[PDB]
């Protein structure tokens, strides 16, 4: 039982606990770009 | 006597714009004219299927395009064919896409659209910049947590 | 010897789930159509 | 009226993203408080002098 | 005994390189010139 820290408990057993590792490879990718297509434009009323 | 054709043509040129950044959208386009701070929208389909029937303008649009691109040729070339669109307001748009050469009275709503697009672009860009910076700080914080966990992993696990 | 993917990896992130102003199109509107303007008569 | 509509949409969007950012920063702030509490277990004097 | 400035100092700032909002002046525009308006009086 691990509902909260309020209740007194003793937990020191370690037999078949789940294993975990720290990842140090994630990084923020750089932003992409924009084509920003353009050209000559005429209007007609 | 004189035919209606070759006598009066219901469209007249209003303004020209050499630089206009066409940006797509969900289901429409967006043509920007920063010279008068305006933006026009048009459905994605080039609804101007038969602008040839408007046979009058065929002459001068060629001339005006030739003059404009002759002026602009020092830095740009045509990267495709020209098309036409019919906006919702009633105006008509003629578009000639160009690629820069590598060195190696109901018009208020248009202004409203222009301002809204400017604000949206600015806000999205600052959001992306802040997100990238916070992500970098997040990788830094993960490294710090990994370094601190080397002493007693139980406290780190109970905190996380 | 086993692959590195077998070992579970924790994710101690603070997710910055955001939202982007979306983009809308302003349809041009008007009050009185042309017909009523004709109705003006005199 | 259109101006009011656009202004209201922008204000709503900005306020919502500000609220989300504040919630996330508060969560990270509680996490940082826990981290500071854990770090103070060794040499509390340095933590007190820094704060 | 030497000065503290000569000693190299490292800094840890994730540069929050912001970008503020420029101010534009909305030029008032119009569609049909007053000359055309007079010509449409007929």
């Amino acid at each position: 039982k691990s509902v909260d820290f309020y209740q007194f408990r003793v937990c020191s057993a370690s037999i078949t606990g789940e294993l975990f590792r720290f990842n140090l490879e994630q990084t923020c990718p750089d932003t992409k770009d924009k084509y920003h297509q353009e050209g000559i434009l005429l209007v007609y009323k | 006597s004189e035919s209606k054709t070759t006598a009066v043509c219901p469209l007249a040129l209003w303004k020209t714009f050499p630089r206009s950044i066409q940006t797509t959208h969900e289901d429409s386009f967006h043509f920007v004219a920063n010279e008068i701070t305006a933006t026009f929208t048009a459905p994605l389909t080039p609804v101007a299927n038969f602008t040839d029937t408007y046979s009058c303008l065929t002459s001068d649009i060629n001339t005006t395009l030739n003059a404009s691109k002759a002026k602009l040729a020092s830095t740009h070339v045509p990267n495709g064919t020209v098309q036409y669109f019919h906006t919702t307001g009633g105006l008509y748009l003629v578009w000639q896409p160009m690629s820069a050469i590598n060195l190696t009275d109901n018009l208020s709503y248009t202004q409203l659209q222009f301002a809204y697009d400017k604000l949206r672009d600015g806000i999205n860009q600052v959001l992306e910049e802040l997100s990238r910076a916070w992500c970098r700080e997040q990788v830094r914080d993960n490294l710090m947590w990994y370094e601190l966990s080397k002493i007693n992993p139980t406290s780190v696990m109970t905190a996380i | 010897t086993i692959n590195t993917t077998d070992i579970s990896t924790l994710n101690t992130f603070i997710a910055l789930n955001l939202s982007f102003i979306q983009n809308i199109d302003f349809k041009a509107i008007e009050l009185y159509s042309s017909a009523e303007k004709r109705l003006a008569s005199s």
